[PDB]
RNA sequence: AUAAGGGAAGUCGGCAAAAUAGAUCCGUAACUUCGGGAAAAGGAUUGGCUCUAAGGGUUGGGCACGUUGCGGCGUGCGGUUAACAACCAACUUAGAACUGGUACGGACAGGGGGAAUCUGACUGUCUAAUUAAAACAUAGCAUU
RNA sequence: UACCUGGUUGAUUCUGCCAGUAGUCAUAUGCUUGUCUCAAAGAUUAAGCCAUGCAUGUCUAAGUAUAAGCAAUUAUACAGCGAAACUGCGAAUGGCUCAUUAAAUCAGUUAUCGUUUAUUUGAUAGUACCUUACUACAUGGAUAACCGUGGUAAUUCUAGAGCUAAUACAUGCUGAAAAUCCCGACUUCGGAAGGGAUGUAUUUAUUAGAUUAAAAACCAAUGCCCUUCGGGGCUUUCUGGUGAUUCAUAAUAACUUCUCGAAUCGCACGGCCUUGCGCCGGCGAUGGUUCAUUCAAAUUUCUGCCCUAUCAACUUUCGACGGCUGGGUAUUGGCCAGCCGUGGUGACAACGGGUAACGGAGGGUUAGGGCUCGACCCCGGAGAAGGAGCCUGAGAAACGGCUACUACA
RNA sequence: ACUGGCUGGGCUGGGCCUUUCCUUCUGGAGAACCGCAUGCCGGUGUGUCGGGGAACCAGGACUUUUACUCUGAACAAAUUAGAUCGCUUAAAGAAGGCCUAUGCUUGAAUACAUUAGCAUGGAAUAAUAGAAUAGGACG
């Protein structure tokens, strides 16, 4: 994503018991013991983007640097929005069986997902989500990877 | 429902407790205890309702007041007290013991024991970590909870309990090659070895089992109940858990019939 | 009384739900408590399942702690300066989590005094108003701490003017309406920049 | 100018008087030449004091040399300050706490409204000194 | 059992409807009525109104007994049965009904790494010092039952006077060592006497919770053994679990109108010696911190409900879609309070109006495909004339619990 | 009671070579084939054989994606179909039976539901992606 600047807010954004401004220094491979950023990795053979290592982003949403794990049903869709803020929405289509005519009937149904600021998602583009615990009244799903456009 | 229920309505009793559905409105009811709800044997059912001792309710409570029966060794007062998979009942005045057993019909049975060996149990573990202070420990099927165990004990295992003393004598690994017996599900009584097992991520894998007969049949890793590797340890009941068809199942009936007379 | 379900609510197409069924003894609210400082009065209130909660309404006292050392004492709290949520909380010096107070530096004085033998903000020698001297018995206590000092290192410059001042800038850590405590650490570093820079400007 | 209780029972006839009245925020029917009816009808707020937030202007941005006595220039060549620093200036809008004999467009200024019938389309004009109207005029139409 | 017949015309063949025929765990009604096995029944119209009687209490050898209670007469503290009453538990289970309700309830399938949990079952707590000491061979005041004296036409209404109990209420000490971190009286420069703290609960900050190919090279600080006296080396403690966490657990600096770590009760009669009311010693009721289990409960993922367009756009006054900071709840969450963006659903039928609509398992009728019913014996949800509010309790927004209004009485 | 046979008919495969045959690592385990000592009369049970390395197990790395079909797991008691037992038959019920017993023994099954969700094999039929300004594949 593209983000100006990471502290725009009236309060200060930080990761929780993240000690930062430590009088000893010293150098550490691992994310959160020595003092330096954060991050571990989901599981389910998705790999931790890049940009996010790197990244100076604080969010309390994302499935990477964050308090959330992703468990659950793992779901798949098309998007049809992605205009608003560090929240999308998704549409899936299947196929509905009338036993009466022996034929089916097409049907889709509508998805809100939160998106991290380590992707960046246009539209007709394809995702995959995974769930979550509730994030907001109608949020329940994190997007986890997006595959190459055709 | 304005908190939990105590009352259960006969016609929904589980099927393997073998109800008439007469003679009555009402079921036992369970009380609640170390084994599950719907997969328990009743202690006031098996008395009353196998043995044939007590003709009615009215006695039956009464029977359990003279402390004769004891089950794992300790003596137990509530007339409905949940008792299940692999419990012993010791009846010493008599001089038999009963331990209650899976029959190939997927129903608990009368299955008599010898009184020397019918003196240990052995129960599936279902988490291994330490506890308060740093003692590891470990929690097997019948709410038995042991400290200080063997370090090469992992999860899904069984082990072997003296039910006198409560030390760790033997453990059997969960691993191909192993003899084991189904414990849910519909394919209730099977024995066989483990062939193999593939896992998938995510959880709820599945495992392939074969019998005597050269069958093969699959069943979760919640319902495997292992017993031994070879030669197991326990004694099994007639059949030996092999569910032949009801060809050869109508075919023995008339067999011995007509051998016998 | 207060209710906390969401079938009030409208569903996100729009529509409006019908009645249902009468309020539940779960799904409960309660009066918010505003604490404030002054002399401590706490209130005990029977919650669910048998247990017990504290509304706080007047505190002055609670345990804060000093990030490198580790220290942490019990102090008295001057007033609150600066809320992230909303403006007329800060003035009326009503207090809840993540509120920036000021705090007397006096318990974190003494004990940097003797924990390490040498003064910290002190641009009170031109007035020599209470110089004073004891006689230190021993000779073994300097190695210790002067290894301490040029191990450790020295306090970066922004925090020793508000120890000479005596008050200093901290952030609540505790949630006063649930457990009837302020507790907190001292803030310094750049996230103490940030807010010196919003403080005043 | 004011009047207890009743509120047009007075009278040819509500003649005279009373009631509503500023601004901000909600809400607004039948009918219709779709422009109106509409300020329809009908409701809520309005002081003092102490604060918060928003709406602007002006001047400054790198090297590399040459005249003129640290400065105005002449130039050549890079970057768009993840927009910073100082000074100057009137009013208009929104929000909060406290306060009072519940009062606050405190004087002045300031629409009563609704349901229908007859008649002229409307604005406009005339008997100065008893009649301002349904009378006259009007655009439109038709004829010589 | 995959079936048809009568009716338009002077006569004929068709489309087409009217009539006949059969079933119903499908209701009402008429005439008639001997026996054997089983036995539904004020749901439909009025979730309209109720006289009368009942439907929830409970004791063991084992919580509290001075009945001017009975019975015996081994218990001079008692010992049986024990009225009454205090205390503990249940009374939130059962039983009835289908008014409202059209993604609401419900069904199958997932989840709680997002919470509470009576009871049952199994494990589990050196009060370091306080308080030399308060007594530990054991702390301190009321009250019931009760005697006797009253008020009101009236109730499971009560006053004041005199006594006494707890497993009611309120306090409070006794079986060890090792260990840890500060301060250090002391100076020789290496060290060293001594002081204090440290169970558990609560809240906050910090540290550890390793990996899974190897070979050197210095520099600074700078360990032993062997020893040639220069040196040769150098070898090296543990560390759990999930697909996934800040997990299980350990350590440091402090705090608290703040918990728990046992002043309870009864039936069976033994051992030692310094022989004193001396010491030790076995089975069970009523408890108690944490973990595990059981009965569960609340939320939660996916798909599936009758007719209607003479219902085509709906939602954000006073949250409608999302972001941030907090409050509140057992916990997540626009559940609520502030600031900042302008979103969300729809012809693939949204939104609204009707329902003589509780949903499902299922009943009736058959070549197959279907049509219709389902208040009602099994599961789930809601209600006790209509609305709201609440105490006790683990559990209630309870009505065989209380408060207030409306209508009856 | 009942065995052989028939280049019997197939039927389901399982290996091959035809320019195609079948990805991949580590670890465990571990036989076969030849041979050995001793037993014996050219190999074996020894095996505490070595030149070994079928098959299996436990773990890493990649594979167009849907629709579709086969086989599994999980899923309610009751009900429907349906097996057994002469309540004197039957509607029902899950009971009972056996010489003579101061005893023994068994049943109380099974298939379907069918929508959605979870795994496995097949790869026709019906959709989808890939190298053209090479921004393509390999060492
Ligand atoms: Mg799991
Ligand atoms: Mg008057
Ligand atoms: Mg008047
Ligand atoms: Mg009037
Ligand atoms: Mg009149
Ligand atoms: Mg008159
Ligand atoms: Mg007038
Ligand atoms: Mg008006
Ligand atoms: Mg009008
Ligand atoms: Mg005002
Ligand atoms: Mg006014
Ligand atoms: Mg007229
Ligand atoms: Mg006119
Ligand atoms: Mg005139
Ligand atoms: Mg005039
Ligand atoms: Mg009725
Ligand atoms: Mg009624
Ligand atoms: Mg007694
Ligand atoms: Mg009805
Ligand atoms: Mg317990
Ligand atoms: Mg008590
Ligand atoms: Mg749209
Ligand atoms: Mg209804
Ligand atoms: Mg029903
Ligand atoms: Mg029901
Ligand atoms: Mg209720
Ligand atoms: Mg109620
Ligand atoms: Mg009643
Ligand atoms: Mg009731």
């Amino acid at each position: 994503a593209t983000e100006l600047t990471v502290q725009s807010e009236r309060a200060f954004l930080k990761q929780p018991h993240i000690f930062l401004n430590s009088k000893v220094k010293v150098k550490s491979t691992r994310p959160g013991k020595g003092g330096r950023r954060w991050y571990k990795d989901v599981g389910l053979g998705f790999k931790t983007p890049k940009t996010a290592i790197e990244g100076h982003y604080i969010d309390k949403k994302c499935p990477f640097t964050g308090m959330v794990s992703i468990r659950g049903r793992i779901l798949t869709g098309r998007v049809v929005s992605t205009k608003m803020h560090r929240t999308i929405i998704i549409r899936r289509e299947y196929l509905h069986y009338i036993p009466k005519y022996n034929r089916y009937e097409k049907r889709h149904k509508n998805l809100a997902a939160h998106v991290s600021p380590a992707f960046r998602v246009e539209e007709g583009d394809m995702v995959v989500v995974g769930q979550c615990r509730p994030l907001s009244k109608t949020v329940r799903f994190n997007v986890l990877r997006v595959l190459p456009r055709t | 429902a304005r908190g939990p229920k105590k009352h259960q309505k006969r016609l929904s009793a589980p099927s393997h407790w073998l109800l008439d559905k007469l003679s009555g409105a009402y079921a036992p009811r369970p009380s609640t205890g170390p084994h599950k709800l719907r997969d328990c044997m009743p202690l006031i059912v098996f008395v009353r309702n196998r043995l044939k001792y007590a003709l009615n309710y009215r006695e039956t409570k009464a029977i359990m007041m003279q402390r004769l029966v004891k089950v794992d060794g300790k003596v137990r007062t509530d007339i409905t007290y949940p008792a299940g998979f692999m419990d012993v009942i010791t009846i010493e005045k008599t001089g038999e013991n009963f331990r209650l057993i899976y029959d190939t019909k997927g129903r608990f049975t009368v299955h008599r024991i010898t009184d020397e060996e019918a003196k240990y149990k052995l129960g599936k573990v279902k988490r291994v970590q330490l506890g308060r202070g740093g003692v590891p420990f470990l929690v097997t099927h019948d709410a038995r909870t042991i400290r200080y165990p063997d370090p090469l004990i992992k999860v899904n295992d069984t082990v072997k309990i003296d039910l006198e003393t409560g030390k760790i004598t033997d453990f059997i690994k969960f691993d191909t090659g192993a003899l084991a017996m189904i414990t849910g599900g519909r394919n209730m009584g099977r024995v066989g070895v483990i062939t193999h097992r593939e896992r998938h991520d995510g959880g709820f894998g599945i495992v392939h089992l074969k019998d005597a007969l050269d069958n093969t049949f699959a069943t979760r890793e919640s319902n495997v109940f292992v017993i031994g590797s070879e030669k197991p340890w326990i004694s099994l009941p007639k059949g030996k858990g092999v569910k032949l068809t009801i060809a050869e199942e109508r075919d023995q009936r008339r067999a011995r019939a007509l051998a016998a007379a | 009384g207060i209710s906390r379900d969401s079938r009030h609510k409208r569903s996100h197409t729009g529509a409006k739900r019908a009645f249902y069924r009468k309020k539940r003894a779960f799904e409960l609210g309660r009066q918010p408590a505003n604490t404030r400082i002054g002399p401590k009065r706490i209130h005990i209130v029977r919650t669910r399942g048998g247990n017990h909660k504290y509304r706080a309404l007047r505190l002055d006292s609670g345990n804060f702690a000093w990030g490198s050392e580790g220290c942490t004492r019990k102090t008295r709290i001057i007033g609150v300066v600066y809320h992230p949520s909303n403006n007329e909380l800060v003035r009326t010096n009503t207090l809840t989590k993540s509120a920036v107070v000021q705090i007397d530096a006096a318990p974190f004085r003494q004990w940097y005094e003797a924990h390490y033998g040498q003064p910290l903000g002190r641009r009170r020698q031109q007035k020599q108003g209470q110089v004073v001297e004891e006689v230190k018995k021993s000779k073994s206590v300097e190695k210790k701490q002067a290894a301490r000092f040029a191990a450790h290192g020295k306090v970066d410059p922004a925090l020793e003017k508000q120890f000479e001042a005596g008050r200093l800038y901290a952030i609540i850590s505790s949630r006063p309406g649930q457990s009837g405590r302020a507790d907190g650490y001292i803030l310094e570093g750049e996230e103490l920049a940030f807010y010196q820079r919003k403080l005043h400007k």
